């Protein structure tokens, strides 16, 4: 069939009709994003003229092809290195979540750590990490910063993060409750604080649904760590190639150099053995092209996701799309294989009514802009509301400020405006 | 160590930031009767934030610091003559 | 067959026709004692950078 | 180790003309690298596979340099396109974006020339002593709940004032500094205070 790109939405337009929610739907979504690959220094002499003597001494005929050869895995194993640095290492003092949990009605038990176990992990990167799972001169060099070290910094981003807001970054931490945290979220994206404080409750139970949908998944599906399993299937099939490849003869008698060795005298099995040492250099130099394409696309991934850490964790972005579908509010960040993985929480409204608007209001010949909101009417009366949530108040003289008389602005309708 | 065996390093079982890394979470420095030191690399300060709910820390001061960033834009070009660099 | 290695006795149970045992990417790592019909795993020998 | 970001590249593009230059002095499995050597000691038709296999081994070995080049070219136009895009925002105006000009609340950057690279001078601001107050989401006077318009309610102990967030300035709580909305009894930690008018 014909792919179709979605429903057919006709937007009831009109030059006096407008939209304002009176609901909302804390929605919180995930992120995978990999920071780094696994380190791989592979032997150019061993793996080349593995335990022989003749094939060293032609080896060193080609220069110094197996040193930049291996001075290109160094730098890789490197970047590696500090792309894992600088995505999660971005505090300079650990930080440690009080004993007392009472974060205004919040659960954070299920991203937080528990010492009840030997890996210092949360119930998500436990999940997480139970989701992604030496032979010539192919070594596999360790991280610098293992799991345990990548989990304390992600439990002191997360209790920096519910402890004092964003001024952990810019600088010293200052305690703040998680309320009044959540009232500066909900003035950043332009909603008055009051709505938090007069839904508190309903706030924190959608908070506490999402992230028990988010321990849905991960647990059931298999997709959705997609981006880390690949590239730790592109490095083993990357691997495969490269240790399969001495099987090949490249036009030689055999790919054994002792059975060539063993057949043919020191003046004939030269060619042979300059075919193997070529076919097996073309294939080290295919496999360290693809792998700096491949650290080029990781450290990108790193680069983006170190900026994501910094903003959408360490702040509250204004940019669209960038933190999550929906108007930002906060994101955690959870310790992932090779990755890392944020938790977006986002202001989605759930519930638009439609309103008669118009532009401005004219009471002695003055015309009257709102400050901070849009006029509306419910068909007999007009009211002044904020623009992402329904709240009607009384057109009063604090709220709308004069500019102007009435026949200059297009669509300006009659209505008294209070004085108080 | 984790990640292979050091020899010329006396491991201590104290934490520092990390001076030279080694791997697996161990790094080495030259401290204090002096000789080279192997240990695992701290992450930092723990600092417990005073949380309560009913608490708030406001600035009363401030520094302007002025910080510097390097980031390259350009390098040499190189213009290679093929046939003279095969065939000169 | 022929290579370089340390002969730690494995847990391996070969079928009574097989002689050597292969893992994958097509090494040899398992081997047979022809007299005394024994299995045991071949590891490769130390080696890493310095 | 300041402008290490820029001596590197220097170095690595340095390393790779090297070892382009040197890449001539190696035999490929010829009798000699030179050529005048080849050419002096065989005839036209036994001199050619030695010409042959030399060429073959430089071509491979430009080939590399070339692959290489274009890699650390994308590496270079990458640092570039970032480095164009903070000197649009981070100099050209005032970025709101976390630790993206500089740790710290941005202010404003100077840019400085550097060879093949630039040099910002981030310009941050970085508060240095705060103080511990008690803090009340709300404050109901005469049943009506009254919230901060841009501040927060603090307490030094025995009165409460209304402050900005990152700069400790107490004011009286006044009805032009808050505005009401709902009753006491639906916000939670809402205390009792008088809220003075003007
Ligand atoms: C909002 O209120 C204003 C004034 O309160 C309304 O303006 C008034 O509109 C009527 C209807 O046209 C005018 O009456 C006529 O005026 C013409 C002169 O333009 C005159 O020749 C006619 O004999 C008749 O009197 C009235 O003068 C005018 N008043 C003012 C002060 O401009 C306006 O219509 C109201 N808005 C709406 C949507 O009705
Ligand atoms: C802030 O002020 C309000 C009113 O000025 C205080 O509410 C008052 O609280 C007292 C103590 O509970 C109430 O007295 C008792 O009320 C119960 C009914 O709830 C009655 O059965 C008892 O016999 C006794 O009279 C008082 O009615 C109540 N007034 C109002 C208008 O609600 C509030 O307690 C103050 N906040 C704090 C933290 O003290
Ligand atoms: C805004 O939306 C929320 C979520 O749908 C509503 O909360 C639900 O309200 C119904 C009706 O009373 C209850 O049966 C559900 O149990 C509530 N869900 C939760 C999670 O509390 C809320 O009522 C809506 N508010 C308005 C004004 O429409
Ligand atoms: C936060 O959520 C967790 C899990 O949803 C709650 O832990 C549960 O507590 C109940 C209370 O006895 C137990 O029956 C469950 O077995 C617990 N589940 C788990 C997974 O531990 C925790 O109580 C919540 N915190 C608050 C303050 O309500
Ligand atoms: C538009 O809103 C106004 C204000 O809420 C409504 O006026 C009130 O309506 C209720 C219900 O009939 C009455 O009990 C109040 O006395 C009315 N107040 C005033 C000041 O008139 C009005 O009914 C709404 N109109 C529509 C069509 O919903
Ligand atoms: C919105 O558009 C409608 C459609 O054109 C406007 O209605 C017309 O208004 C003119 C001028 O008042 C009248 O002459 C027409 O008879 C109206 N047509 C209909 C079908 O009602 C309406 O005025 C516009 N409103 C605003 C605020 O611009
Ligand atoms: C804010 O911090 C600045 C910088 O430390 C303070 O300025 C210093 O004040 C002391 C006290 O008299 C002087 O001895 C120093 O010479 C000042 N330094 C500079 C560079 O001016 C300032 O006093 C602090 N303000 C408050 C209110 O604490
Ligand atoms: C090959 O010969 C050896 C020794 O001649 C055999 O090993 C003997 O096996 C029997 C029965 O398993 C034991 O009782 C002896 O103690 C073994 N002797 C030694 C020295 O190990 C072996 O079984 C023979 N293999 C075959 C296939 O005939
Ligand atoms: C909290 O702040 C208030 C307001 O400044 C302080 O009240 C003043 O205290 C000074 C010093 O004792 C007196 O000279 C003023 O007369 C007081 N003014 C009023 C209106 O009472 C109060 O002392 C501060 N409390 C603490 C514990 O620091
Ligand atoms: C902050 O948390 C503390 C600890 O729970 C609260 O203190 C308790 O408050 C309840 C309700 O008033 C009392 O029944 C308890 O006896 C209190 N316990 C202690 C140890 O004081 C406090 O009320 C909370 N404050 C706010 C504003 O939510
Ligand atoms: C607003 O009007 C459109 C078009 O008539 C309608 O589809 C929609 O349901 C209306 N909104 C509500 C909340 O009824
Ligand atoms: C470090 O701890 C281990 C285990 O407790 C102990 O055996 C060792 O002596 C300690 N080393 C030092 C220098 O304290
Ligand atoms: C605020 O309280 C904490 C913990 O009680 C304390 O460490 C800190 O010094 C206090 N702040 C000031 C300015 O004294």
């Amino acid at each position: 069939y014909t792919m179709s790109l979605g429903a057919e939405n006709s937007v009831a337009y009109s030059n006096n009709s407008i939209a304002i929610p009176t609901n909302f739907t804390i929605s919180v979504t995930t992120e995978i994003l990999p920071v780094s690959m696994t380190k791989t220094s592979v032997d150019c002499t061993m793996y080349i003229c593995g335990d022989s003597t003749e094939c060293s001494n032609l080896l060193l005929q080609y220069g110094s092809f197996c040193t930049q050869l291996n001075r290109a895995l160094t730098g890789i194993a490197v970047e590696q290195d500090k792309n894992t640095q600088e995505v999660f290492a971005q505090v300079k003092q650990i930080y440690k979540t009080p004993p007392i949990k009472d974060f205004g009605g919040f659960n954070f038990s299920q991203i937080l750590p528990d010492p009840s176990k030997p890996s210092k992990r949360s119930f998500i990167e436990d999940l997480l990490f139970n989701k992604v799972t030496k032979f010539n001169g192919l070594t596999v060099l360790p991280p610098l910063l293992t799991d345990e070290m990548i989990a304390q910094y992600t439990s002191a981003l997360l209790a920096g993060t519910i402890t004092s807001g964003w001024t952990f970054g810019a600088g010293a931490a200052l305690q703040i409750p998680f309320a009044m945290q959540m009232a500066y979220r909900f003035n950043g994206i332009g909603v008055t604080q009051n709505v938090l404080y007069e839904n508190q409750k309903l706030i924190a139970n959608q908070f506490n649904s999402a992230i028990g949908k988010i321990q849905d998944s991960l647990s059931s599906t298999a997709s959705a760590l997609g981006k880390l399993q690949d590239v730790v299937n592109q490095n083993a099939q990357a691997l495969n190639t490269l240790v399969k490849q001495l099987s090949s003869n490249f036009g030689a008698i055999s790919s054994v150099l002792n059975d060539i060795l063993s057949r043919l005298d020191k003046v004939e099995a030269e060619v042979q053995i300059d075919r193997l040492i070529t076919g097996r250099l073309q294939s080290l130099q295919t496999y360290v092209t693809q792998q700096l394409i491949r650290a080029a696309e990781i450290r990108a991934s790193a680069n983006l996701a170190a900026t994501k850490m910094s903003e959408c964790v360490l702040g509250q972005s204004k940019r669209v799309d960038f933190c999550g579908k929906g108007y930002h509010l906060m994101s955690f960040p959870q310790s992932a294989p090779h990755g890392v993985v944020f938790l977006h929480v986002t202001y989605v409204p759930a519930q638009e009514k439609n309103f008669t608007t118009a532009p401005a209001i004219c009471h002695d010949g003055k015309a009257h802009f709102p400050r901070e909101g849009v006029f509306v009417s419910n068909g007999t009366h007009w009211f002044v509301t904020q623009r992402n949530f329904y709240e009607p108040q009384i057109i009063t003289t604090d709220n709308t400020f004069v500019s102007g008389n009435c026949d200059v602005v297009i669509g300006i309708v009659n209505n008294t405006v209070y004085d108080p | 160590t984790r990640a292979g065996c050091l020899i010329g390093a006396e491991h201590v079982n104290n934490s520092y930031e990390c001076d030279i890394p080694i791997g697996a979470g161990i790094c080495a420095s030259y401290q204090t009767s002096q000789s080279i030191i192997a240990y695992t690399m701290s992450l930092g300060a723990e600092n417990s934030v005073a949380y309560s709910n009913n608490s708030i820390a406001i600035p009363t001061n401030f520094t302007i610091s002025v910080t510097t960033e390097i980031l390259p834009v350009s390098m040499t070009k190189t213009s290679v003559d093929c046939t003279m660099y095969i065939c000169g | 067959l022929t290579g370089t290695g340390v002969l730690t006795e494995s847990n391996k149970k070969f079928l009574p026709f097989q002689q050597f045992g292969r893992d994958i990417a097509d090494t040899t790592d398992a081997v047979r004692d022809p007299q005394t019909l024994e299995i045991l795993d071949i590891t490769p020998c130390s080696f890493g950078g310095v």
